[PDB]
């Protein structure tokens, strides 16, 4: 595709500016440069055609422009709502008639916020099934970077653990992160103390949560 | 009423085919190019065919040109991707859209439908277990507490999660699913809440797996 940094992050009331590099057969030597923002499990939204043009209604902190084989998206006063993902596209006079470019993550930039954690124990209903989730929860916490491991009786687990991460927020900007430890009811029966065990720059040393299964 | 609704996803064998369908509404769908653009999970947009106004030209990405084939109706105001042959890598969320322009193109898409979620998988359909995950007093966070429902052990996507019926939103975070190593995926959806709300307001996530008629409602709650 269009070539586009895989990210761009500014500060809300900055302006910011995301690239699209073509050649001389599309962004380079015509002015069909189109631009969309697509947020999170949306459909995309057409913010400017024609390199420099915006359909009614766009917000004019969105402008488009080229130099050389080079567009620009600017974004100007930066918003925490427009965390988004952001395609060009343009017509090429080869075989190929339209292409869009490989996509740029706009984040915004806040203040650090450390996660509030938690952990839960596998239901009563679960076990019955042979199987145990414990699952952590790391709330809402910026910068993105986390890390957290798993210990049961202490003993740090590996490779019983997945984690998904949700999109920036659309008001705080913040991130909310998922740890799932999966075990056997068996083995989850032989052991008592269940921590989740969290590093994060908001956070002078690690937040452990646990909970003693068979413990109020 | 200016819309575009699609239908027809799924989940298919590989090898196999599909029809997608893209019912239009609102304008003269005779009169604009549309265009079918899809986006593979986690993906970027990928312009996948494109038809000119009449049908008389119909047009279309390499990628697929072997085994797809784009169409359209004027009276019905219907896009089709017929989609035939199908692999597993075609695996997306299938989009038709409008480009708006009237005797000359924009080279820009404007009106959207919503998305057709298309898997091309040997896997069968198997619905979620659901289980709580209750308020619990082991990270009771002054003013803050946190449940949620595990939606476990599903295939394909999507799964929906509301809470109490769609009247509490604020405080929720629905994570992104996962695929498992057993090729199922599971997810949790939370919510944090006020700890005094836990003694005066019951929490009950209603799950929805479509593809399976799988629909629970699970509450989650203390002790
Ligand atoms: C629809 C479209 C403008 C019209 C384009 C289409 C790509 C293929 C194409 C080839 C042609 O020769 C005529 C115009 C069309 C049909 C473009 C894809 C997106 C863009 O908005």
């Amino acid at each position: 595709a269009l070539t586009q940094p895989a990210s761009v992050s500014g500060s809300p009331g900055q302006s910011i500016t995301i690239s699209c590099t073509g050649t001389s057969s599309d962004v380079g030597g015509y002015n069909y440069v189109s631009w969309y923002q697509q947020h999170p499990g949306k459909a995309p939204k057409l913010m400017i055609y024609g390199v420099t043009n915006r359909p009614s209604g766009v917000s004019n902190r969105f402008s488009g422009s080229k130099s050389g084989n080079t567009a620009s998206l600017t974004i100007s006063g930066l918003q925490a709502g427009d965390e988004a993902d952001y395609y060009c596209s343009s017509y090429t006079s080869t075989r190929t008639p339209y292409v869009f470019g490989t996509g740029t993550k706009v984040e915004i930039k806040r203040t650090v916020a450390a996660p509030s954690v938690f952990i839960f124990p596998p239901s009563d209903e679960q076990l019955k099934s042979g199987t145990a989730s414990v699952v952590c929860l790391l709330n809402n916490f910026y910068p993105r970077e986390a890390k957290v491991q798993w210990k049961v009786d202490n003993a740090l687990q590996s490779g019983n653990s997945q984690e998904s991460v949700t999109e920036q927020d659309s008001k705080d900007s913040t991130y909310s992160l998922s740890s799932t430890l999966t075990l056997s009811k068996a083995d989850y029966e032989k052991h008592k103390v269940y921590a989740c065990e969290v590093t994060h720059q908001g956070l002078s040393s690690p937040v452990t949560k646990s909970f003693n299964r068979g413990e109020c | 009423q200016v819309q575009l609704v699609e239908s027809g996803g799924g989940l298919v064998q590989p090898g196999g085919s599909l029809r997608l369908s893209c019912a239009a509404s609102g304008f003269t769908f005779s009169s604009y190019a549309m265009s079918w653009v899809r986006q593979a999970p986690g993906k970027g947009l990928e312009w996948v065919s494109a038809i000119s106004g009449s049908g008389g030209s119909t047009y279309y990405a390499d990628s697929v040109k072997g085994r797809f084939t784009i169409s359209r109706d004027n009276s019905k105001n219907t896009l089709y991707l017929q989609m035939n042959s199908l692999r597993a890598e075609d695996t997306a969320v299938y989009y038709c859209a409008r480009d708006p322009g009237l005797w000359d193109y924009y080279y820009g898409m404007d009106v959207w439908g919503q998305g057709t979620l298309v898997t091309v998988s040997s896997a069968s359909t198997k619905g979620p277990s659901v289980f709580p995950l209750a308020p619990s007093s082991k990270s009771t966070s002054g003013g803050t507490a946190a449940l949620g429902c595990l939606v476990k052990d599903y295939f394909p996507e999507p799964v929906t999660v509301s809470w109490n019926s769609g009247a509490l939103t604020s405080s929720v975070h629905t994570f992104p699913a996962v695929l498992q190593s057993s090729g199922l995926y599971s997810l949790s959806s939370v919510v944090t809440v006020p700890s005094s709300s836990l003694g005066t307001q019951t929490y009950i996530c209603n799950v929805n797996h479509k593809p399976s008629n799988t629909k629970v409602d699970k509450k989650a709650e203390p002790k």
